[PDB]
Protein backbone atom coordinates (compact mmCIF):
# COMPACT_ATOMS: atom_id res chain seq x y z
CA UNK A 1 0.00 0.00 0.00
CA UNK A 2 2.29 2.78 -1.29
CA UNK A 3 -0.16 5.29 -2.77
CA UNK A 4 -2.53 5.01 0.18
CA UNK A 5 -4.02 7.43 2.69
CA UNK A 6 -6.08 6.38 5.72
CA UNK A 7 -9.20 6.20 3.51
CA UNK A 8 -8.13 5.20 -0.03
CA UNK A 9 -5.46 3.12 -1.77
CA UNK A 10 -4.66 3.32 -5.49
CA UNK A 11 -3.61 -0.25 -6.34
CA UNK A 12 -3.31 0.20 -10.10
CA UNK A 13 -2.67 3.04 -12.55
CA UNK A 14 -1.79 2.63 -16.22
CA UNK A 15 -1.81 4.81 -19.34
CA UNK A 16 -1.73 2.92 -22.61
CA UNK A 17 -2.14 2.81 -26.36
CA UNK A 18 -4.20 -0.10 -27.66
CA UNK A 19 -4.04 -0.88 -31.37
CA UNK A 20 -6.61 -3.09 -33.08
CA UNK A 21 -4.70 -5.13 -35.67
CA UNK A 22 -7.84 -7.07 -36.67
CA UNK A 23 -11.25 -7.85 -35.04
CA UNK A 24 -9.59 -10.51 -32.82
CA UNK A 25 -6.10 -9.04 -32.32
CA UNK A 26 -5.11 -6.17 -30.02
CA UNK A 27 -1.64 -4.84 -29.22
CA UNK A 28 -1.32 -2.81 -26.03
CA UNK A 29 1.63 -0.58 -25.16
CA UNK A 30 2.00 0.79 -21.62
CA UNK A 31 3.37 4.35 -21.40
CA UNK A 32 3.42 4.34 -17.59
CA UNK A 33 2.17 1.86 -14.97
CA UNK A 34 1.87 1.39 -11.24
CA UNK A 35 0.70 -2.09 -10.21
CA UNK A 36 8.74 5.81 0.49
CA UNK A 37 11.23 8.69 0.54
CA UNK A 38 9.96 12.20 1.35
CA UNK A 39 9.97 15.22 -0.96
CA UNK A 40 9.63 18.80 0.25
CA UNK A 41 6.39 19.88 -1.48
CA UNK A 42 7.61 23.50 -1.64
CA UNK A 43 10.15 22.34 -4.26
CA UNK A 44 7.33 21.51 -6.72
CA UNK A 45 4.57 24.09 -6.03
CA UNK A 46 5.68 26.13 -9.08
CA UNK A 47 4.84 23.20 -11.41
CA UNK A 48 1.21 23.03 -10.26
CA UNK A 49 -1.86 25.29 -10.03
CA UNK A 50 -1.81 27.90 -7.28
CA UNK A 51 -4.62 29.84 -5.53
CA UNK A 52 -7.68 28.32 -3.81
CA UNK A 53 -8.10 24.66 -4.77
CA UNK A 54 -4.50 24.49 -6.00
CA UNK A 55 -1.82 22.18 -4.63
CA UNK A 56 -0.69 24.41 -1.74
CA UNK A 57 -4.27 25.06 -0.64
CA UNK A 58 -5.04 21.32 -0.83
CA UNK A 59 -1.89 20.35 1.07
CA UNK A 60 -2.46 22.94 3.82
CA UNK A 61 -6.03 21.65 4.24
CA UNK A 62 -4.78 18.05 4.62
CA UNK A 63 -4.67 15.30 5.61
CA UNK A 64 -0.88 15.25 5.11
CA UNK A 65 -0.85 11.47 4.58
CA UNK A 66 -2.94 11.80 1.38
CA UNK A 67 -0.23 13.57 -0.65
CA UNK A 68 2.16 11.84 -3.04
CA UNK A 69 4.56 12.64 -5.85
CA UNK A 70 5.16 10.08 -8.59
CA UNK A 71 8.16 10.35 -10.89
CA UNK A 72 7.50 8.45 -14.11
CA UNK A 73 10.02 7.39 -16.70
CA UNK A 74 7.63 7.02 -19.63
CA UNK A 75 7.97 4.42 -22.38
CA UNK A 76 7.35 6.17 -25.70
CA UNK A 77 8.76 3.30 -27.80
CA UNK A 78 5.59 2.47 -29.77
CA UNK A 79 3.82 2.92 -33.11
CA UNK A 80 -8.43 4.59 -37.31
CA UNK A 81 -7.69 1.64 -35.02
CA UNK A 82 -6.07 3.35 -32.00
CA UNK A 83 -7.36 3.81 -28.46
CA UNK A 84 -5.44 5.92 -25.95
CA UNK A 85 -6.64 5.14 -22.42
CA UNK A 86 -5.97 5.25 -18.70
CA UNK A 87 -7.19 2.72 -16.15
CA UNK A 88 -6.94 2.86 -12.37
CA UNK A 89 -8.20 0.84 -9.41
CA UNK A 90 -8.78 1.85 -5.78
CA UNK A 91 -9.78 0.23 -2.49
CA UNK A 92 -11.37 1.68 0.66
CA UNK A 93 -12.77 0.35 3.94
CA UNK A 94 -15.64 2.81 3.38
CA UNK A 95 -18.46 2.98 0.80
CA UNK A 96 -18.09 6.51 -0.59
CA UNK A 97 -18.92 8.30 -3.76
CA UNK A 98 -15.57 9.53 -5.03
CA UNK A 99 -14.65 12.13 -7.63
CA UNK A 100 -11.37 11.95 -9.47
CA UNK A 101 -10.12 15.21 -10.98
CA UNK A 102 -7.16 14.98 -13.34
CA UNK A 103 -5.52 18.27 -14.31
CA UNK A 104 -2.98 18.54 -17.12
CA UNK A 105 -0.61 21.40 -16.29
CA UNK A 106 1.98 23.32 -18.28
CA UNK A 107 4.35 25.78 -16.65
CA UNK A 108 2.17 25.37 -13.54
CA UNK A 109 -1.00 26.44 -15.41
CA UNK A 110 -4.09 24.24 -15.81
CA UNK A 111 -4.60 23.33 -19.47
CA UNK A 112 -7.43 20.77 -19.11
CA UNK A 113 -9.33 19.05 -16.32
CA UNK A 114 -11.08 15.68 -16.52
CA UNK A 115 -13.61 14.94 -13.77
CA UNK A 116 -14.87 11.43 -13.09
CA UNK A 117 -17.37 10.17 -10.55
CA UNK A 118 -17.05 6.64 -9.23
CA UNK A 119 -19.31 4.55 -7.00
CA UNK A 120 -18.29 1.65 -4.76
CA UNK A 121 -18.56 -2.08 -5.33
CA UNK A 122 -18.51 -4.38 -2.29
CA UNK A 123 -15.48 -6.70 -2.39
CA UNK A 124 -14.45 -9.03 0.47
CA UNK A 125 -15.38 -6.71 3.35
CA UNK A 126 -13.92 -3.61 1.68
CA UNK A 127 -15.00 -1.51 -1.31
CA UNK A 128 -13.55 -1.24 -4.81
CA UNK A 129 -13.52 1.62 -7.29
CA UNK A 130 -12.37 1.32 -10.88
CA UNK A 131 -11.87 3.89 -13.60
CA UNK A 132 -11.79 1.56 -16.60
CA UNK A 133 -10.38 2.66 -19.98
CA UNK A 134 -10.92 6.39 -19.45
CA UNK A 135 -10.19 7.99 -22.84
CA UNK A 136 -7.01 10.05 -22.93
CA UNK A 137 -7.98 13.62 -23.89
CA UNK A 138 -7.03 15.09 -27.27
CA UNK A 139 -4.44 17.41 -25.71
CA UNK A 140 -2.60 14.40 -24.25
CA UNK A 141 -2.78 12.46 -27.54
CA UNK A 142 -1.39 15.51 -29.41
CA UNK A 143 1.30 16.05 -26.74
CA UNK A 144 2.52 12.45 -27.12
CA UNK A 145 2.59 12.83 -30.92
CA UNK A 146 4.59 16.07 -30.69
CA UNK A 147 7.00 14.59 -28.12
CA UNK A 148 7.73 11.57 -30.34
CA UNK A 149 8.42 13.78 -33.38
CA UNK A 150 11.23 15.60 -31.55
CA UNK A 151 14.65 14.56 -32.96
CA UNK A 152 16.41 14.07 -29.60
CA UNK A 153 15.63 12.41 -26.25
CA UNK A 154 17.18 15.36 -24.37
CA UNK A 155 14.64 17.60 -26.15
CA UNK A 156 11.75 15.41 -24.94
CA UNK A 157 13.02 15.68 -21.35
CA UNK A 158 13.40 19.44 -21.79
CA UNK A 159 9.70 19.73 -22.76
CA UNK A 160 8.75 17.38 -19.90
CA UNK A 161 10.43 19.68 -17.34
CA UNK A 162 7.30 21.85 -17.57
CA UNK A 163 4.58 19.27 -18.14
CA UNK A 164 2.82 17.84 -15.08
CA UNK A 165 -0.39 16.05 -14.08
CA UNK A 166 -2.27 16.54 -10.82
CA UNK A 167 -4.76 13.90 -9.66
CA UNK A 168 -7.10 14.76 -6.80
CA UNK A 169 -9.49 12.09 -5.54
CA UNK A 170 -12.15 13.47 -3.24
CA UNK A 171 -15.06 12.12 -1.19
CA UNK A 172 -17.83 13.84 -3.20
CA UNK A 173 -20.21 14.43 -0.25
CA UNK A 174 -17.60 15.63 2.28
CA UNK A 175 -14.93 17.08 -0.06
CA UNK A 176 -12.20 15.36 2.00
CA UNK A 177 -9.03 14.78 -0.02
CA UNK A 178 -8.63 10.98 -0.17
CA UNK A 179 -5.56 11.05 -2.44
CA UNK A 180 -3.67 13.83 -4.15
CA UNK A 181 -0.99 12.67 -6.58
CA UNK A 182 1.43 14.96 -8.39
CA UNK A 183 3.01 13.41 -11.50
CA UNK A 184 6.35 14.46 -12.97
CA UNK A 185 7.90 12.98 -16.13
CA UNK A 186 11.07 11.96 -17.94
CA UNK A 187 11.55 9.64 -20.93
CA UNK A 188 12.61 6.06 -20.20
CA UNK A 189 15.99 4.88 -21.50
CA UNK A 190 15.81 1.55 -19.66
CA UNK A 191 15.68 -1.82 -21.41
CA UNK A 192 13.00 -2.89 -18.91
CA UNK A 193 10.76 -0.04 -20.16
CA UNK A 194 8.64 2.32 -18.05
CA UNK A 195 9.73 2.90 -14.45
CA UNK A 196 8.65 4.96 -11.43
CA UNK A 197 9.55 6.18 -7.96
CA UNK A 198 6.81 7.11 -5.48
CA UNK A 199 7.41 9.81 -2.83
CA UNK A 200 5.54 11.17 0.18
CA UNK A 201 4.96 14.92 -0.07
CA UNK A 202 5.93 16.68 3.17
CA UNK A 203 5.80 20.26 4.49
CA UNK A 204 9.60 20.72 4.72
CA UNK B 1 6.28 38.90 -22.01
CA UNK B 2 6.22 35.12 -22.53
CA UNK B 3 3.60 32.76 -24.02
CA UNK B 4 2.57 29.48 -22.32
CA UNK B 5 0.74 27.59 -25.14
CA UNK B 6 1.41 24.24 -26.84
CA UNK B 7 3.26 25.40 -29.97
CA UNK B 8 5.36 27.81 -27.87
CA UNK B 9 6.28 24.93 -25.52
CA UNK B 10 7.73 22.78 -28.32
CA UNK B 11 9.01 25.83 -30.27
CA UNK B 12 11.12 26.84 -27.24
CA UNK B 13 12.97 23.52 -27.40
CA UNK B 14 13.06 23.02 -31.20
CA UNK B 15 13.92 26.62 -32.13
CA UNK B 16 15.54 28.12 -29.00
CA UNK B 17 16.38 31.43 -30.77
CA UNK B 18 12.66 32.32 -30.80
CA UNK B 19 11.83 30.80 -27.38
CA UNK B 20 9.33 32.85 -25.38
CA UNK B 21 8.14 30.69 -22.45
CA UNK B 22 8.68 31.14 -18.68
CA UNK B 23 12.18 30.46 -17.39
CA UNK B 24 12.64 27.93 -14.61
CA UNK B 25 15.05 26.07 -12.33
CA UNK B 26 15.95 22.66 -13.82
CA UNK B 27 14.68 19.76 -11.71
CA UNK B 28 18.27 18.45 -11.33
CA UNK B 29 19.31 21.63 -9.55
CA UNK B 30 16.52 21.53 -6.95
CA UNK B 31 16.58 20.04 -3.44
CA UNK B 32 15.31 16.58 -4.45
CA UNK B 33 16.39 13.02 -3.52
CA UNK B 34 19.16 11.42 -5.59
CA UNK B 35 16.76 8.63 -6.60
CA UNK B 36 14.70 11.25 -8.46
CA UNK B 37 17.09 11.09 -11.41
CA UNK B 38 18.23 7.46 -11.12
CA UNK B 39 15.51 5.00 -12.26
CA UNK B 40 15.21 1.46 -10.82
C1 LIG C 1 5.08 11.85 -21.29
C2 LIG C 1 3.58 11.74 -21.59
C3 LIG C 1 3.23 10.29 -21.98
C4 LIG C 1 2.90 9.48 -20.72
C5 LIG C 1 1.41 9.13 -20.68
C6 LIG C 1 0.67 10.21 -19.88
C7 LIG C 1 0.18 9.64 -18.55
C8 LIG C 1 -1.34 9.75 -18.51
C9 LIG C 1 -1.78 10.19 -17.12
C10 LIG C 1 -3.31 10.32 -17.08
C11 LIG C 1 -3.72 11.71 -17.57
C12 LIG C 1 -5.16 11.65 -18.06
C13 LIG C 1 -5.58 13.05 -18.52
C14 LIG C 1 -6.62 12.89 -19.59
O1 LIG C 1 -6.24 12.74 -20.86
O2 LIG C 1 -7.78 12.89 -19.29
Amino acid sequence: RSVASSKLWMLEFSAFLEQQQDPDTYNKHLFVHIGLEAVDIRQIYDKFPEKKGGLKDLFERGPSNAFFLVKFWADLNTNGSSFYGVSSQYESPENMIITCSTKVCSFGKQVVEKVETEYARYENGHYSYRIHRSPLCEYMINFIHKLKHLPEKYMMNSVLENFTILQVVTNRDTQETLLCIAYVFEVSASEHGAQHHIYRLVKE
Amino acid sequence: DSETDLEALFNAVMNPKTANVPQTVPMRLRKLPDSFFKPP
